[PDB]
């Protein structure tokens, strides 16, 4: 913009499992990005270059990490995909906030689960927090802005 | 209504003088765990404590024909033995009674420094030490 | 039937706050719901627009 | 939590092997998490993703760390598979601590065995403690809280 | 047409006594953030706020007998948990009331510092205190 | 030159795209290089060296930075093509500067269609601004100087 | 035939008042870009002009009651928004009027720094500012 | 242990090979662990976890240095290997030592032979010792303590 | 020699192209290099070592850099290539110079072409030269001196 | 020994090639080393250890650095091998030195010849000497001592 905005302030929506204030708060948010994948070929007498076709588009997982929550609703749907592969996919909203907090631009995650869940090592010598991170599939996104 | 003075003082650690020049390192320190989550209205971070650490404490008197002790305790090292020992040290009242009292665990030295020799040296050779501890109570009542 | 759907699915936004961060929830959801109807072969046009 | 708690303060505990106080004690423990295995599938006339399916859990190896002991009941169990071929699976508990040194959360390791045993380097010309690791290989876990 | 004087002044921390020797560290301080696109007419940088930060606040009384409060406080300190407090600082007029007013939220101690002995030490024993905190809000009307 | 020419005073300009004075600005631009794919061949007899013949010309994908704008046209474009497969080519000028702003030399990129769009990671506890990326296909590119 | 002094000036801020007790920072940078080709005769580098700096603007002023005109300005930053000001420094002659002039693009103020508190502190409490700007013209006729 | 010791204080002695003072003191000693092999096998119907199976345990080779000395005798063993093909396995122990210079702890390593010798890179510009590394295969070890 | 020369003064000359005095000048060469290919041969008997014989003689490409320059006429030759597979090779001559400007020591390159040719990236934060870069495969070498 | 040898002081003598006292002085000496090549096996039955087989001894090239030297005898040497594949292995002799300048202890290389000559790159913004590098290929080496 003239003045392009930070990133540090952000706020994360599930929508299909039960709401908690403590389950919209994290530290850091990833995998908001886009690729297409490509063929080449070669076409005889033509010798500056080669052509180039589109093939699919892909996106990768989500992570989301912040310090460990015991009573989350979000892991608890973790665990039922985990432990007993039942699964219920979500839909997610991922919004970049302004000064009165209100929405500049925000994403629509359509139909997410989880594939993985963990934990950092614990260490009787050093000053930390416990760090949890989950990370999710999901099929595609739009934005909204 | 009136303050402490710094001047009278003794220190019991297993030698055979309480008296010394100069005690330094009485210290309590507290790490800080700090946290943001991005959500927040403040744009600054929330603290709380961590893990605990000491420091080391000095002591310096003056040289004194046959009193070899400083010596004698640092040679007891042996490889990851040493002899620990309870370090107490006091300020006292007009009584030569303890008034403040600094409570040390499990100390040993870390180092002995010897003094340096002058042609022109008009002064008092004075010998220090350094030691390590694990843990400082502080009495005043 | 699409009214009674998206009906249904608005009932878990009515006692929330009346503000930009609603206005945009409700809005994910029904085109959410809209662009599987178009997909299966209700709604006609070339893209959702 | 509204002050996430801090990861140094842990115990480790055994089941089917005689208790000894120093065996409880560890510098470091890593190894808590899991991941779910999936495959791509594309479908024609489906251009703007592929699909993907899950397939199995996976969990990694369990890893402690401490000080060298001479004398402990774990380390005399790893030994009899390590040089006999004689198994005999355990469980194992990990716990997260509070203040009143009561667990937070804890964490069920289930029919566990020993796969790896080492101790560190000498060095003559460096003063180090002597460090021992023992990694576990495990069914799964489950957790409490 | 005169400007204030620094030395009369209390301090509310929550203990028995609001008399200090020296109160320092009321500072407030926030990030830059700076931007340049290569098409620009001018070769240097457009600047916008960032994060904020606070400094710690450093509180040094002399030692008096029966008082340990600086200690007990420390000593609330249980892992994660700490008794916090709101501190308020206090610049004073000629009838010992307030003038300017500095609001601190959530301190707790970070380290306590005791005095160094000295056989020849003619002075005053003062001891001294860190805190940490989360906020401060300057009110002078 | 006697004295070469800095590299920081540059402008991108699209043709085929609604203009707009925030679509020209860039915090960094990629990519304009190119290579020659050569095959290699051992002679009988000849044992000071092999043989090596050209084959094809060959370029890299071009790489825009800046930081986020919301109500870009460019992004409109990027995503017709990622979001439906909708595909209409442009062209590009790349252009460096003199001190009185015209151009030094001049990059001519012919053909361009979007395969890239991403937006880096957000951190609640870094100070940082967000920041956008763009890639772009083309096929061939000339030089005017 | 005389030079001019350093002690009359005044400072326009879009504050109430325009008497400061110290001003500093009024600097300008460029960097270098040197080069060498290997065929050259001499051994040393060719240097020409790269990108421009400007440093940070520090006001110094005594605490008066009912003025808190520094707080209300830092306290106008809002994550990114915060109120832009046009500086304008003079150095004065002796009918008061400008003589040297520096102009001031932008500013905003970075960082404010309250007074330190002393028992024995007989002296003015000065309260200090730092402002980041854009850019510095300088008029002299 | 309370204290555990150090790792700074150890002897190397030889079985089959004439004994000098000089051949048991070195500055450094590695590769005293072990490992366990496994396969794995996916049970149709158990979809939360695979199964492993051990198959052979396996050992590192051992790794000693010291500065050069022109007279060893363990050098000559290893030359009669290295040159000759004459292999003639030896027994070695290592030993972890008190403060009375008394064993806290053995390891028995049983038929080693030489497969690797070698002296580090000369450098006119640098002061530096000259260091000589020999590398052992054995079996494996046992330990007592 | 008794003091060996110092690198850092040398020219660059073509044969073949019209010269300029600004085409003589170079930031930095590189690529004045040669090495055999072998192959391995192990005789039943022979246990001390396996053969060794030679192949080919191998050099790798040489590489020139400079600050950028728009009129060049080293350029000119390799756009033609670039652009539209004309091919005309020529003879280069590196030389490293002496306090008296004359050659100590020269290389005779052989049968030069272009294959590669770039730019450095444009970074409007930093205050850097625009640095241009070009690669030629070539036959082989001879020295004089 | 009581007090090991540093590695400062040696010298490299060539058996075959005209003798120059310039030929002799070498800033660095590497390559000094062996290993022997083995096989695994796994024994039905025997489930503590693979078997491990030697089956050929492996020496590596031997590598010399210098500053640029004119007029050499060594590299005349080099030149006739790599350019016209005439080739005349030599023998060489390393010497380790003491304080009377007489050997310590020597390495006898047999039936060496040239496969690598190369010299490093010149840059006219540092102040560098420029370095010679020839690599060795030999057969065996045996030491005397």
């Amino acid at each position: 913009t003239y003045y392009p905005p930070s990133s540090f302030h952000f706020l994360v929506e599930f929508t299909g499992i039960d709401a908690k204030n403590n389950d919209h708060e994290f530290q850091s948010v990833s995998g908001l990005s886009v690729d297409i994948d490509t063929e080449e070929f070669a076409e005889g007498g033509e010798n500056r270059f080669k052509h180039k076709f589109p093939v699919k588009t892909k996106y990768p997982n989500l992570v989301l990490k912040r310090g460990v929550l015991v009573d989350s609703k979000v892991i608890s749907w973790c665990r039922d995909a985990i432990e007993d592969f039942e699964f219920k996919p979500i839909d997610l909203t991922v919004k970049l906030l302004n000064e009165e907090h209100q929405p500049l631009m925000t994403w629509n995650v359509v139909h997410a689960y989880p594939v993985k869940w963990s934990v950092e090592d614990f260490n009787a010598q050093e000053s930390k927090m416990a760090i949890e991170s989950v990370e999710l599939s999901y099929n595609y996104f739009k934005t909204i802005v | 209504s009136y303050p402490l003075s710094k001047f009278h003082f003794s220190v019991e650690w297993g030698g055979t003088k309480i008296g010394f020049t100069e005690v330094s390192g009485l210290d309590l320190e507290t790490e800080i765990i700090e946290y943001r989550h991005g959500a927040s209205p403040e744009y600054s971070k929330i603290k709380m404590p961590g893990m605990q650490k000491f420091s080391n404490i000095t002591l310096k008197r003056g040289t004194f024909k046959s009193d070899n002790e400083y010596f004698q305790w640092y040679n007891t090292i042996n490889l990851n033995k040493v002899e620990r020992r309870d370090l107490t040290i006091s300020l006292l009242n007009e009584e030569h009674e303890p008034v403040v009292t600094w409570k040390v665990k499990n100390a040993w030295p870390l180092k002995v420094q010897s003094t340096d020799l002058k042609g022109d040296g008009n002064e008092v050779a004075i010998e220090s030490m350094e030691l390590a501890h694990e843990g400082l109570v502080i009495q005043n009542e | 039937m699409a009214e009674e759907s998206i009906k249904k699915a608005t009932e878990q936004f009515v006692f929330e706050p009346n503000d930009g961060n609603t206005w945009v929830r409700v809005r994910a959801m029904i085109e959410n719901f809209l662009i599987l109807q178009w997909r299966a072969g209700a709604l006609a046009g070339a893209k959702p627009e």
